[PDB]
């Protein structure tokens, strides 16, 4: 896995 | 939802959708009860405007609500089903919780109960049915005839007539109908029940419908021929 | 607030009537003339572009609507009811069928759907009827072409040819003494042009005339080429150059 | 556990039912009766989790029963058990599924057949010559195999029922109180005295 | 038409003024309250020879010191019936004790005025509730279906009413036995009847302390009959 | 003759509800003209402010709807903000929902179907309102769409409403019939507004202050309205020739 | 005929006869006005004394919305209670989602949105008031006022009930003898004197004066009730321009 | 697709790629990743020629080159060590079908054909 | 508020009647006559379209006569439209009774719940009744050959042969006159045809004018087939009857 | 006459016919008074019986241990408004440990009535109140009329023969306001003033209905015997 | 199981 600085 | 209060009270303090909702009795074909010492007999006037009828599929004017108890109306056909199907739901419901079959006082006053709710529920019209409502409690030989209109009254009647030229049939049963002695037989009881619909009927041939219930479940319907030999006797006596 | 109209608007009268059904269908009388043909390999639709002001671009105003690819539609009557239907229509063709069998429904059962939309605007609570008749060309690969009509009522019958409208009684006269069993498109646009002039005032072009048909695939119209199965839209609206083209030869 | 077993013979259904309730190591009764009569024709067996199996059953009877009054006809066995089995088939994906075995034995009037249904709780069901429930169902399927015969008499059938009864107290390890069996036939439905 | 709920320019709701006409047309009830007791009689009125009147139930247990005596349209009252059990026996399951006669009527009156577009109409159906409780010793209540109630010495409600009320006016004391109370009910009932009062067309009830509710013997009520006929012969 | 007062058909198949709610639209008494430019659509209202306690401010029947979108109104003002704060709530939920502006033409439809719908439905009534949008779409460019109680709607070259509309449209179409465009062949906005003003002087036979007249104008990417001191900068320029 | 049975119903004409009606109720109540300061408004009402036995200053009918807002109405009285609520749920839900206080011209359209929706359906009856309300916000000072339609303008400004021909002839001689503008403490002072100079349409029962004020100087942009020394400096101007 | 079909029935405008975009995100985002769809959307039309991926869980993302599925780090290898500014339609093809076979030959996820 | 344009739909009449259910009833009088003869060996369904035109595609065209399923027909009297809405109805509570019970829908049953949902209408809504007439031609292994009829009152009967919609007084009595119990199909067949010839107002009966029907146990074997017979069927069969 | 159907229409004078019937009902209802000084509040109702075999109409209703009202028309429209009063009350104290303000209970009557004047289906509420109570603004009587409009009051009447009892007070105003810390002075003058609204009838043992709230003064109602010191 | 590149 789920995209994530 | 529609809310509509349709049953309401006039300056006079009656409820016209009520009274004529028993118009609408009056007008439905003749239906008589009379219970026996160990019986209940069910009459029912079949009008012969419509032949060529197949009588195999046609609805029958007397309905079985559980094995014990029977239901005949006097009014608009299509109510009369809806009253039907929710006592036949009732009755099962009713050996389901209880673990016994309704008494004929309980099955009455369910039914009275349903149509006095359509006479103060909004957006609904009375039932424009009246019913005889005949049997024998669970394990009892007294026998039981309650009648119900669409008001929601309820009473028992030693015997009983609803429908159209139900007065002239109330004043015959009225006169031949003895209390202290009751018709003793099946025969006795038949009898009075024919010769009660032979005062208002037309001819004895497909015109008279006669349903017998006994104790313990014990229910029949007479065919034509039995039928009219009960004509053909009472007629014979007539002729003197 | 809340809809407290939960009642019948359309009931039957002592002559047994329903009388919002009938001013309905009067409503449609006072319409603008449509008509359809149906040819062997084709179905045409046509109406006249009643321009409410020559301010007003009539190009942006549609009286002939595509349903599905192979489904067209024309009215007579309030053309707001119209819009709604066509915006109803074309969803329903999709939620009731394509999204449960992959492809689009056949002519007859669209018609069907619309037919059931406005048989409820004539039963259900605080709504009247559709001030609308529809003619309903279609082509589906079992019944082939086909074309209907559906009224305010929700009833609705297939038609070799028919005009509904201002001018109907007429139209419908004309129609049949020109109509055969053996008509190709090109003839059944010709007799629409022809029966259409009739009941047309005015200016009578490619401009002031909307006319669409059913006929072969358009693969210069589907927009994507490598699906030898997917040979394009049998609806296409005819330009305004390609009706005065006919005109001359009339 | 609960036994549960059907043989279907030539002219009749019959049901042999443990009539021992046990709820873990205790013993509640040692003459339960576990099957509910659905029509004068159709007798329906039931085993498995304490409350469902009766609330279950008397839902099926008084709906049969229902029918039966509306109609004035008897449903087939066939028409009944699949009514039982949508029943079962809706119940696995309710909030909380009826855990109920049933065996479903009928005469069917109108073919003058008799019919044996087994349906578990998920709404699995099979028309058997001979079924069972639970543990028991093995050794009696294994024994069933070899001297089941199709043209079996009812007589026969009992002596069968009763060598898979001796076998099964002999076998399984739990006292299940001994059965009560019930044969189905065009007569009606009747509970064989002597076992 | 017009509302159901509309006022009149007199300041009365025309459906609670119609269904009190319903009740007038009703056969008529009496309730007399003493010391000793409070009775309940009420007028059966079959409409043919044939109908059973044992079957005519005009009066009602609710607990077992609550009675209920009902005049007008009978059939209404069955769900004012079922309420007024149902308030009885959850306020003993809620608080272990007997329900106050009033909090009971006051139950029962709060159902009257949810009429509107809850019920299509009012009841068309009055009622006397007589009772029990430690608290106010023995009482009558009249419950119309504005939603008003009244306690009573005594009262008559249904086609006899004016008739009667007149004649309780004139014969109620303080020190009414239970006994007196009975005969006096008979006296007026068989006054403001169409038909000849008998133990089969006329039913006689009480509520004691001691015994609860009771709904008369048919034969027990006729020996009140014939102990009535004797007395009024005597003078 | 209850047919006359809910939206069902009378015998003639009309509907007299939206009749006469068309002639609630003319009740403020103020006519409203619309025309398109090469690269601008300009609409331009009369004001009229009768009381002196009045904040003349605040007095307005042109709605910017969105961003691009411009709206003027010709009906009573409650039934105006009505419509308005719909129309702006649909342009906000179509951005939110499908990632790019409401067009024009598209929120016309949408306005004229909730319309189509009082039509219809009994228990909602028609609003008193005629609605022409106006923007510079980015796929069709300038552009007129016009909205009635009746849920009738079109695109237009150019359109007038309002009282004396007809005298406005006459004096619109004589114009068109000589140039044979659908637009004024005008660069600047400033210029296509002085035509609007000039046009609607000559079909009303009246003067204008700064003060008489209200203007939206919409360009590429924001539909604006003019403030007192930019139309008197257009009247000045009108009466320099 | 019968279009002004029900409301919702358009008459030949094009117009509401009930909301026409709802006009009545607002012509039949007490004198309100409103005035539009140099940095904020002022409000006044007529309240008259139907009996001695009326406790002075207690009956208060200017009422506060959120802390920025006053609201006076002339009419049905509950009617405007009502739409103050609707005003509070309004305003109270602003800040919530916005956290900055309503502003006037929102909060108007909020009232405005609210009361033209009472006209739209024959299920419900248009409000019985016309609601004069402002405040100060960022913008600085408006005032509005708001009739059973629905219908609301921007006020230098207004006035509202049986006396509002009389008052709004003096509101008229204000906005044109102070084009530069008039201060709070005047505009309180002259709020008094239109309110007993309109009391000669009610003159049978005499009166009680009820005077509120928002000012970015005055009231730090709050509404707050004149009360003491400055209400009978108001009375006191107010009684010597009647003699 | 089908609400696309109808918005653009609706709109009588060609659908755009954004349009598609925000249903397909909003859609997938309700569903919190249940629905493990895991799409790069493509197209053109009236605004250009766009290119977005978007994941599960409802989040999108603009690139010139993308690559998704189990074998997207042997695509992407390709993609970053081939990929350059203003590429025709051939060398895009070429591109394109390199990165798949990548994908085809170093990945047991990804086989058979290459779909253009 | 919205109490004053209520119709009541369903209210009684002084007389205890319902009106919207007879003003019904007056309507189906002007629909085109359906006849429905029973036999011993099948069942006959004739039903007369209203006045066609020549344009009218008849191949395609369906207003009469409706398949419920592989062993229950209708023939309609009344507003098409209404009845298509029941059709749909009938058709869905057919399969579910298939789906729990694992057989065919016994005729009663099916017509019963029609004629219920009919009733619900003039009792309770506030929507106006269905302007609909049934004649349902059925099969089942219980009564085996049925007619029935139901009407907007929500009341079904049975019959051996009826008619609905207009000229039924005429059509009835012609029926009950050369009707006998022993009849077979190919006998019920002419005898309505000849009735319809007879009762109607149009000037001649045609193949174009008629939709015709018949359920035969005349299926190879032990089983029953529904035949909606084709245009150039209804003119071979009118030919052979003798009518034209 | 055409627009009295309902409580959803105006007539062409602006005026709301339902609930000016609703506020005659008021007007056919008994006489009840309410009077109050700075430390007591009272009030004072004469009861109405059927006949002489029937009670006499409670009029008074508790509403908290600071706070009750009396009623004057539809008793069963008294005791939904009065149950509502005693719920706020109740609400006030349990979440903010607050004894509710007369004024605030005032605010909430009025609102509660206008929705019932302002929607289609219902009817306005067919009674008038009297509600007296003692808060931290000392005493309080207020009037309550189903039209919606509450007002605070020194004293006043409402029923049958009221204007009698509500000159008598307007006359009296400067006398009992100063009757602090005497409660029986300002009940006697209760009494009188309720005195002034009779005709025929006096003021007995069993008619008499008397209420009282004060500084150290729960409200109670005072009935039967309890009165005779009154009479 | 399913079907998943
Ligand atoms: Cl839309
Ligand atoms: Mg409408």
């Amino acid at each position: 896995x789920f995209l994530f600085x | 939802g529609y809310d509509r209060a349709l049953s309401i009270f006039s300056p006079d303090g009656h409820i016209f959708q009520v009274e004529y909702a028993l118009e609408a009795v009056k007008r439905g074909t003749c239906a008589v009860g009379v219970k026996g010492k160990n019986c209940v007999v069910l009459g029912c006037e079949r009008r012969s405007t419509l032949k060529l009828q197949d009588t195999r599929i046609t609805p029958s004017k007397v309905s079985k609500i559980d094995s014990h108890v029977v239901l005949s109306f006097s009014g608009l056909n299509a109510d009369s089903r809806i009253l039907i199907e929710k006592a036949r739901v009732e009755a099962q419901s009713h050996r389901l919780t209880l673990e016994d079959p309704v008494t004929v006082e309980y099955l009455t006053r369910y039914v009275a109960g349903v149509q006095q709710r359509y006479t103060q529920s909004g957006g609904v019209r009375p039932f424009g049915v009246s019913t005889l409502i005949a049997g024998f409690d669970p394990r009892d030989d007294e026998p039981k005839l309650y009648q119900t209109e669409p008001s929601g009254i309820y009473s028992s009647w030693s015997a009983q007539t609803i429908g159209r030229n139900s007065k002239t049939v109330r004043e015959f049963l009225e006169k031949n109908y003895d209390r202290k002695e009751p018709p003793a037989t099946v025969e006795e009881c038949v009898k009075l029940t024919v010769r009660s619909l032979l005062e208002v009927v037309q001819t004895g041939a497909k015109n008279i419908e006669i349903t017998v219930v006994k104790p313990d479940s014990d229910i029949v319907a007479l065919s034509s021929e039995e039928i009219n030999q009960y004509v053909t006797q009472i007629e014979q006596e007539k002729q003197e | 607030m809340t809809d407290r109209y939960s009642f019948s608007l359309t009931t039957f009268s002592p002559s047994g009537k329903l009388g919002q059904i009938d001013y309905a269908l009067t409503a449609v009388k006072q319409g603008v003339t449509s008509l359809g043909i149906k040819a062997t390999n084709g179905v045409v639709i046509a109406t006249e572009k009643k321009s409410s002001s020559p301010l007003a671009m009539s190009e942006t105003l549609s009286k002939v609507s595509l349903l599905t690819p192979d489904i067209g539609a024309v009215y007579s009557g309030m053309g707001p009811d119209y819009r709604v239907l066509v915006d109803k229509s074309r969803k329903v063709a999709h939620t009731s069928y394509k999204r449960i069998y992959g492809e689009y429904p056949p002519t007859k059962l669209l018609v069907s759907e619309v037919a059931k939309i406005m048989q409820e605007a004539t039963q259900s609570g605080g709504v009247r009827p559709f001030g609308v008749s529809l003619l309903i060309a279609g082509h589906d690969e079992f019944n082939g072409f086909s074309l209907y009509q559906v009224d305010p009522s929700g009833s609705y019958f297939p038609w070799k040819a028919t005009a509904i409208g201002k001018g109907s009684v007429a139209a419908k006269t004309f129609l049949e003494k020109r109509w055969n069993d053996e008509l190709e498109l090109e003839d059944a646009i010709h007799i629409a042009l022809l029966t259409l002039k009739e009941s047309v005032e005015g200016e009578f072009n490619g401009d002031t005339i909307e006319l669409a048909i059913i006929g072969d695939e358009n693969p210069d119209l589907l927009g994507y080429t490598g699906i030898p199965t997917d040979k394009g839209p049998r609806f296409r609206k005819l330009t305004s150059q390609e009706i005065n083209d006919r005109l001359e030869a009339l | 556990m609960d036994i549960i077993l059907g043989i279907r013979v030539q002219d009749s259904v019959i049901l042999a039912s443990s009539k021992a309730v046990t709820r873990g190591i205790s013993v509640l009764k040692d003459s339960d009766d576990k099957t509910r009569q659905l029509s004068p024709h159709t007798l329906m067996s039931f085993a498995g989790e304490a409350g469902d199996t009766v609330q279950f059953a008397e839902y099926i009877q008084a709906n049969i029963q229902l029918y039966s009054i509306r109609e004035d006809y008897e449903l087939s066995p066939q028409a009944v058990s699949s009514f039982v089995r949508q029943e079962l088939a809706k119940s696995i994906r309710s909030r909380r599924p009826y855990q109920v075995n049933v065996l479903i034995g009928g005469y069917d009037k109108k073919k003058n057949k008799p019919e044996l249904y087994q349906i578990d709780y998920l709404g699995t069901k099979v028309e058997l010559p001979y079924g069972a429930h639970g543990y028991s169902g093995f050794y009696t399927f294994s024994l069933l195999d070899h001297h089941y015969r199709p043209d079996m008499t009812t007589e026969e059938g009992l002596d069968l029922l009763k060598l898979c009864v001796q076998e099964l107290e002999k076998r399984m390890p739990m006292d299940f109180k001994g059965v009560i069996v019930k044969i189905v036939d065009k007569d009606g439905i009747r509970q064989v005295d002597d076992f | 038409d017009r509302g159901v709920s509309t006022f009149s320019p007199e300041g009365r709701l025309f459906q609670v003024e119609y269904s009190l006409e319903a009740i007038k047309l009703g056969s008529t009830a009496i309730g007399i309250a003493t010391k000793e007791g409070v009775v309940l009689g009420v007028e059966k009125r079959a409409t043919s020879p044939l109908l059973e009147s044992d079957s005519i139930e005009k009066i009602v247990e609710i607990d077992r010191h609550i009675g209920c005596a009902m005049s007008g349209l009978t059939a209404d009252a069955r769900s004012m019936i079922e309420h007024a059990r149902t308030a009885a026996v959850t306020h003993n399951l809620y608080y272990d004790e007997d329900i106050n006669v009033e909090s009971l009527t006051q139950s029962v009156c709060d159902l009257a005025l949810r009429f509107g577009e809850l019920m299509s109409r009012p009841f068309g159906v009055a009622l006397l509730i007589a009772g029990h409780d430690a608290d106010d010793g023995y009482q009558l209540f009249h419950a119309e279906p504005s939603g008003t109630f009244y306690r009573y010495n005594a009262k008559a409600i249904g086609s006899g009413s004016e008739g009667a009320q007149a004649e309780l006016l004139n014969e109620w004391h303080s020190s009414l036995t239970l006994k007196e109370a009975e005969l006096l009910v008979l006296k007026i009932l068989k006054q403001v009847m169409e038909e000849k009062l008998d133990e089969n067309n006329a039913q006689l009830s009480c509520i004691t302390k001691q015994d609860g509710f009771k709904i008369y013997d048919n034969e027990k009520t006729a020996e009140l009959i014939k102990e009535l006929k004797e007395k009024e012969a005597a003078e | 003759g209850y047919d006359r007062h809910i939206t069902i058909f009378s015998p003639e198949g009309r509907l007299y509800q939206v009749e006469y709610a068309f002639k609630a639209t003319n009740q403020t008494n103020i006519n409203s003209l619309a025309v398109r430019g090469k690269d601008c659509t300009v609409v331009i209202s009369q004001k009229k402010v009768p009381d002196k306690l009045l904040d003349p401010t605040t007095v307005s029947y042109i709605f910017c709807i969105s961003r691009t979108i411009g709206m003027v109104v010709n009906g009573p003002i409650p039934d105006a903000r009505n419509a308005a704060l719909r129309a702006k709530a649909e342009a906000a939920e179509f951005r939110y929902k499908y990632g790019y502006d409401m067009p024009c033409d598209v929120l016309a439809k949408r306005m004229a179907n909730l319309s189509q719908i009082y039509t219809q439905r009994a228990y909602m009534r028609p609003l008193g309102v005629i609605l022409t949008f106006v923007s510079v779409d980015e796929e069709l460019g300038p552009s007129i769409y016009k909205t009635d109680p009746a849920g009738y709607y079109v695109g237009y070259k150019a359109t007038a409403t309002g009282p004396k509309q007809q005298e406005i449209t006459t004096n619109l179409e004589n114009h068109f019939k000589k140039s044979k465009i659908d637009h004024i062949n005008e660069e600047s906005w400033e210029k296509v507004v002085e035509f609007a003003i000039t046009h609607m002087i000559d079909a009303l036979g009246t003067e204008f202050s700064k003060n008489d007249l209200e203007v939206g104008v919409a360009t590429k990417d924001k539909f604006f309205t003019l403030s007192a001191e930019n139309i008197e900068e257009r009247l000045v320029a009108i009466a320099e020739q | 005929t019968g279009y002004d049975l029900s409301n919702s119903v358009f008459s030949p004409d094009g117009r509401n006869f009930q909301v026409e009606y709802a006009v009545k109720a607002v012509e039949n109540g007490t004198t309100s006005i409103g005035i539009k300061c140099n940095d904020g408004v002022v409000f006044a009402v007529e309240k008259l004394i139907t009996s001695k036995l009326l406790v002075p200053q207690k009956n208060v009918k200017i009422q506060v919305v959120d802390r920025h807002i006053g609201c006076v109405y002339s009419g049905l009285i509950p009617d405007g209670r009502h739409l103050v609520n609707r005003g509070r749920e309004e305003a109270a839900s602003f800040k919530k989602l916005y956290k900055t206080p309503i502003p006037i011209p929102a909060f108007a359209d909020r009232l405005g949105q609210y009361v033209q929706a009472h006209t739209l359906y024959n299920s419900v009856r248009p409000f019985g008031v016309s609601t004069i309300f402002g405040g100060v916000d960022k913008n600085g000072a408006h005032l509005y006022m708001l009739e059973p339609s629905g219908s609301y303008w921007g006020y230098k400004g207004a006035a509202t009930g049986k006396g509002r021909q009389s008052a709004k002839a003096e509101l008229e001689k204000l906005v044109d003898h102070h084009p530069e503008g008039l201060s709070a403490r005047e505009a309180v002072k002259q709020a008094a004197k239109i309110i007993y100079l309109a009391h000669e349409d009610n003159k049978e029962k005499d009166f009680e004066l009820e005077i509120s004020w928002c000012s970015l100087s005055e009231t730090n942009g709050l509404h707050k009730f004149v009360k003491g020394d400055l209400l009978q400096e108001a009375i006191d101007f107010a009684q010597k321009e009647i003699n | 697709g089908s609400n696309i079909e109808l918005h653009s029935l609706y709109t009588s405008r060609e659908p755009r790629v954004v349009s598609a975009l925000q249903m397909l995100k909003q859609h997938l985002f309700k569903y919190q990743g249940h629905i493990g769809a895991y799409l790069i959307v493509a197209g053109v039309d009236p605004t250009g020629s766009h290119l977005f991926s978007i994941h599960a869980h409802g989040s999108t993302d603009v690139g010139y080159y993308l690559s998704l599925g189990s074998g997207s780090l042997a695509a992407m290898a390709v993609l970053e060590s081939h990929w350059k500014q203003d590429l025709t339609k051939e060398e895009a093809i070429k591109l394109a079908s390199d990165a798949i076979q990548a994908g085809i030959w170093n990945d047991l996820g990804s086989g058979s054909n290459v779909d253009v | 508020g919205s109490r004053r344009y209520d119709s009541r739909t369903t209210i009684f009449s002084p007389e205890g009647r319902l009106y919207q259910v007879e003003y019904a009833l007056e309507s189906i009088s002007h629909a085109g006559t359906a006849i429905g003869i029973m036999a011993s060996d099948g069942i006959v369904l004739a039903a007369e379209r209203k006045v066609t035109s020549t344009l009218l595609e008849q191949d395609t065209s369906t207003e009469k006569l409706y398949k419920l399923n592989d062993k229950i027909a209708v023939a309609v009297a009344g507003l098409t439209a209404d009845a298509e809405i029941l059709i749909n109805t009938a058709r869905i509570h057919a399969q579910n009774y298939l789906k729990t019970y694992n057989e065919d829908i016994p005729v009663e049953i099916l017509v019963r719940r029609l004629s219920d949902i009919k009733q619900g209408y003039t009792q309770h809504g506030g929507l106006r009744p269905f302007g609909v007439s049934f004649i349902y031609a059925g099969y089942d292994d219980r009564y085996g050959y049925q007619l029935y009829t139901s009407n907007p009152s929500g009341n079904y009967t049975g019959w051996k042969a009826i008619s609905v919609g207009a000229n039924t007084s005429a059509a009835q009595t012609l029926l009950q006159m050369d009707y006998k119990d022993d009849m077979k199909v190919d006998d019920a067949i002419e005898l309505a045809l000849k009735t319809l010839s007879k009762t109607t107002d149009s000037s001649a009966l045609t193949y174009d004018r008629l939709e015709f029907a018949t359920i035969r146990k005349g299926a190879n074997d032990g089983e029953v087939y529904q035949k909606i017979f084709k245009p150039q069927e209804i003119k071979d069969i009118l030919v052979k009857t003798g009518i034209t | 006459n055409n627009y009295d159907g309902d409580t959803v229409t105006f007539s062409p004078t602006g005026r709301l016919f339902q609930v000016e019937y609703a506020l005659e009902a008021i007007k056919q209802g008994s006489v009840t008074v309410g009077l109050r000084s700075n430390t007591h509040a009272v009030l004072v109702a004469l009861k109405r019986n059927a006949d002489e075999l029937s009670s006499y109409q409670k009029k008074i209703i508790k509403c908290d241990e600071h706070m009750g009202l009396s009623l004057a028309g539809l008793a069963p429209d008294a005791r939904v408004l009065s149950n509502y009063l005693r719920q706020q009350c109740n609400y006030s104290s349990l979440v903010f440990n607050r004894k509710l303000a007369v004024e605030r209970a005032g605010h909430l009557l009025c609102d509660k009535a206008q929705k019932n004047t302002q929607s289609y289906g219902g009817r306005p509420y067919g009674v008038g109140l009297l509600i007296i109570g003692y808060d931290k603004s000392g005493a309080h009587l207020l009037e309550f009329q189903p039209s919606g409009n509450v007002t605070e009051l020194y004293g006043t009447a409402i029923g049958a023969r009221s204007q009698g009892a509500k000159t008598y007070l307007e006359r009296t105003l400067d006398t009992f306001i100063k009757i602090d810390g005497n409660p029986d002075e300002l009940i006697k003058a209760g009494v009188e003033a309720i005195s002034q609204s009779l005709r025929d009838e006096s003021l007995t043992v069993d008619n008499l209905s008397i209420a009282i709230v004060g500084k150290d003064t729960p409200f109670t109602i005072y009935d039967g015997e309890a009165v005779a010191k009154y009479i």
